[PDB]
């Protein structure tokens, strides 16, 4: 027993991210299925501490 | 100016053991700090610049660790060569430079 | 060489400074330290974050059903349902992925351009009272204390006040 | 390898002037700085002066501020230590140290150290 | 007397992918893809969903002698089955319009 | 402050000029007023319009049907019809919106860059015969009549003709 | 005029050089001809190609079925199948097209910017020992042999070595 935004045959997901790659079957208001493995954007600069 | 000090001063340890002596620091001086060797007879050399990395052609038995005010030095193993006088330097604020008072290690 | 891939005018960057994204390292008598350009970071954090917020918030949501069940005499429905579901799956992968690769260059180019224009600002503020030592580091011919140094961080600087001091520099050379 | 040479030590009475020549070789002197350190007998090192490239940035320790002068020559890749008004507590060795770089940031740690030379005083 | 230009850069193992290059390390990053699941179903729309124990919708609706543990579970949000529901309908036959019944009974108050 | 976010080198702009998008404010003895750079505006209106035209004209159109009707015994079809219709509805909201949000910055940056490069053109045309008065305004040390001034608007300018005049300025200073 | 629309600072380009995309035309005594900037060409081919590789490689593929058949009494299926198939067809036309139209300007601007920054690099390497002859062509006041000229192609250049030679130039003028 808990609270879940949507379900999934394996379980449930959290947060309000716009994509997920855990299962193409869902129950509720939660995002589309994506075959990709990982994808992120950046906010800061390239991390180059020293040469 | 930025005042720095080391303590205790005199310590004798059996070779091959572990002996660490930390030098305090006013303000924070971030991670910017240098530690110098001085064997009896010749000029000082450099060991650790930035408190994280060794210099060129330096035995790796030393260890540069610490952040902010709490700055420490530790040596994995001690040989008869390591018995020298140690200086720790800060260079975050660099109109002046201030060294420590030196800590001497000896045996027999 | 990755550093050669960008071929930027600035080196890898610093780590001691913590209170900003773009800043300066003012050196002078009795005054060394780091600094941060509070005008640039706040006006650069917001736009980049809003790009992330725009991507996240525009994923509108509605209740959705799972692929239903069909008996063995109605296989046409099952494959039609697979075709539509796979069509959306293939669409979103390409659409989502190509967005975060095309817009990752946009934010990375934004950061590179932010350094350049800020670097140009100090150049134009004072021109003859400085020497191009190297990679984005000037050298003041005159003497300039902390109150003077803040003029560079401000938008204020009195050239004629220090131009006559540059005449003394002409004497040295 | 990088080698430095120093000269000009000896005995100088109070009120005189001394010039210590510090030659540089094995590295690009034009793009690198230099500095000086002083060690009294028995005590720790006390930095005195550091000068960046092209003789445009000069700094002096408060102890001797306003009475020391430093200059550099690129053609002869040597550094001088001009000074006057000798003290009685100034009997100390004077080493040569190489600044990291001019255009870099984090600056202050010294890599190469020369032997130095001894300067004393007498009544 | 120098002033220099630089940008903040702290220790970080975060990696991002772009078009000019790949596997580049950056300071701060935010993801969009979630790949973590709790591993347990939960009460979703404020109402506990019913759990079928070794039973199917047809078997339970028709009132099999088994599946008697799920009579006081009226309101729900969805129905959870077993991958191979065995105790379905006892007397064999062909349940007309089976699929439509499941969809209609998928949600009730 | 919105003006602080952009941090542009030019002020809010003028309203007197009407015959262009980028222009000048030539002033001289026996001459004043506004102008317009017919070269830049014509090459700026076309590309921006074609970007709008490209967005509008590429919406291919074809006859479409409404969501059909189904009886109570074929509910499965109705939800499948809803799933496919809602899938396209969700796609177009995100696709269309992120297009006009990402391509609005492209045009805003384009307009900002147009001012800069046009500014850069007049700086390089004459270098020592001008003073950086401030925000994109120069001051001619020499006298320059309207015929001379049009040289700035042209791509033509004779430096040696006026370099000797700048020697008189050297005498002034 | 197409060249007027772009208004680039460089002319149409050359055809003699073949071993690169950006280069130089060092001319001097006992020397002449073209050259190539191996630092930039390999650094520009990769990113542009990876943009094409990213577009092509992201087209994930899977087994697909054709539009099935239906008898005259199940026409609702046929139109539903047409609606979903036509929906994807309309999506991919606009999605694919606007990608190669928006990203064709990105690569075109990239090439234009690559010329400028490389052009800017030679200017900063030596400033007073050069005259702005015209469209991206400088003139060395001093004499510069082939060994000297490679300094421009390198990142290395000893200004004070030739600054005293520029004093001889001051004598000529
Ligand atoms: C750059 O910007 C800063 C802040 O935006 C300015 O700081 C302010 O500068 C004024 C005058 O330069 C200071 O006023 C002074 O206060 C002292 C107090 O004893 C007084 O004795 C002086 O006669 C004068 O009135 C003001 O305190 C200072 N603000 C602070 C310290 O928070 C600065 O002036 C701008 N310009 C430059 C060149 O830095
Ligand atoms: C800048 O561009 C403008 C137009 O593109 C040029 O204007 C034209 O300039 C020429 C000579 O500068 C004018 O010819 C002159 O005509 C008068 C007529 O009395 C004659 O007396 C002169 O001897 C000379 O032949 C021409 O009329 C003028 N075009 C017009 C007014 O429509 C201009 O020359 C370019 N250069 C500069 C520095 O402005
Ligand atoms: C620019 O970069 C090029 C290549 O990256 C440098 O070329 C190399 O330059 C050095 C010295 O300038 C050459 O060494 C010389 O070799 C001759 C052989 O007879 C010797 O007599 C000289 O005393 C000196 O040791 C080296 O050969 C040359 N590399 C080649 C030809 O492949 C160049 O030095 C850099 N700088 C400039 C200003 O071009
Ligand atoms: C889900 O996220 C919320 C915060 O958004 C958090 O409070 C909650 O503990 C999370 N649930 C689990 C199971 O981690
Ligand atoms: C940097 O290293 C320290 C030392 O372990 C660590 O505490 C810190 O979290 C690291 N930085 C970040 C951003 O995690
Ligand atoms: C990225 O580079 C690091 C460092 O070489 C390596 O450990 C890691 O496996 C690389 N990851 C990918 C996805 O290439
Ligand atoms: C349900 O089925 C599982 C697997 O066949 C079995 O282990 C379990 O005992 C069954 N429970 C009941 C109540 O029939
Ligand atoms: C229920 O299923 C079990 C196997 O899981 C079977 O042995 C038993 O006979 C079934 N009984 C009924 C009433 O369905």
């Amino acid at each position: 027993e808990c609270d879940a935004k949507c379900q999934t045959p394996q379980g449930a997901i959290n947060s309000s991210l716009p994509f997920q790659n855990v299962h193409p079957v869902t129950i509720g208001e939660c995002p589309k299925y994506v075959r990709s493995a990982k994808l992120r954007m950046v906010t800061g600069l390239r991390n180059i501490p020293s040469i | 100016e930025i005042v720095m000090t080391q303590s205790p001063a005199t310590l004798s340890v059996s070779p091959g053991d572990r002996a660490t002596l930390s030098c305090r620091a006013s303000q924070s001086v971030s991670t910017e700090l240098a530690w110098y060797q001085q064997k009896p007879g010749q000029a000082p050399r450099l060991l650790i610049y930035g408190a994280s990395t060794r210099a060129t052609d330096i035995p790796a038995r030393f260890s540069g660790s610490g952040s902010g005010t709490e700055f420490t030095l530790t040596i994995s193993s001690l040989q008869s060569e390591d018995f020298a006088v140690y200086f720790c330097q800060q260079y975050n604020n660099w109109p002046p430079i201030t060294f420590g008072q030196g800590t001497r290690l000896e045996i027999k | 060489g990755l550093f050669g891939a960008i071929a930027g005018f600035i080196e890898g960057g610093w780590t001691g400074m913590v209170d900003g994204w773009y800043g300066y390292h003012h050196q002078n008598e009795q005054g060394s330290g780091y600094a941060a350009d509070q005008k640039s970071t706040q006006n650069a954090i917001n736009c980049i974050t809003n790009k992330v917020n725009s991507v996240i918030e525009k994923m509108n949501t509605q209740f959705t059903a799972v692929g239903k069940e069909f008996n063995k005499l109605e296989r046409r429905m099952e494959n039609l349902n697979k075709k539509v579901d796979d069509g959306f799956l293939d669409i979103w992968t390409y659409n989502a992925e190509l967005l975060v690769l095309l817009e990752n260059e946009r934010t990375l180019d934004f950061h590179d351009s932010n350094v350049k224009n800020l670097y140009e600002k100090v150049k134009s503020q004072l021109k003859n009272n400085a020497k191009e030592i190297g990679n984005g580091c000037f050298e003041f011919y005159h003497k300039c204390n902390n109150e003077c140094m803040e003029s560079v961080k401000n938008g204020t600087y009195d050239y004629p006040k220090y131009s006559e001091e540059s005449k003394l520099n002409r004497e040295k050379i | 390898e990088v080698q430095l040479l120093e000269s000009g030590g000896g005995l100088v009475r109070p009120g005189g002037s001394l010039r210590l020549s510090c030659k540089a070789s094995g590295f690009s002197f034009s793009r690198h700085g230099l500095s000086w350190v002083r060690q009294a007998p028995g005590k720790g090192l006390e930095w005195v002066s550091s000068i960046s490239g092209s003789s445009l940035s000069r700094y002096y320790a408060d102890s001797v501020k306003g009475r020391f002068t430093i200059s550099r020559d690129n053609s002869q890749n040597t550094l001088y230590l001009q000074m006057n008004s000798l003290r009685v507590e100034d009997t100390a060795v004077f080493y040569c140290v190489k600044d990291r770089l001019d255009t870099a940031v984090p600056r202050g740690w010294f890599d190469s150290w020369g032997q130095g030379i001894l300067v004393t005083v007498s009544s | 007397d120098t002033i220099c230009i630089g940008y903040h850069a702290n220790n970080s193992t975060d990696t991002v992918d772009t078009v000019c290059e790949k596997n580049v390390t950056v300071t701060h990053s935010v993801n969009l893809l979630e790949d973590s699941h709790n591993g347990k179903l939960c009460l979703l729309k404020g109402i506990a969903p019913l759990q079928l124990g070794n039973c199917s919708v047809a078997g339970w609706i028709l009132g099999n002698p088994e599946c008697e543990l799920l009579i006081s579970k009226e309101s729900w949000s969805y129905i959870v089955e077993t991958p191979n529901p065995e105790n379905g309908t006892c007397y064999p036959g062909y349940f007309a319009d089976y699929e439509e019944l499941r969809e209609q009974l998928s949600s009730v108050s």
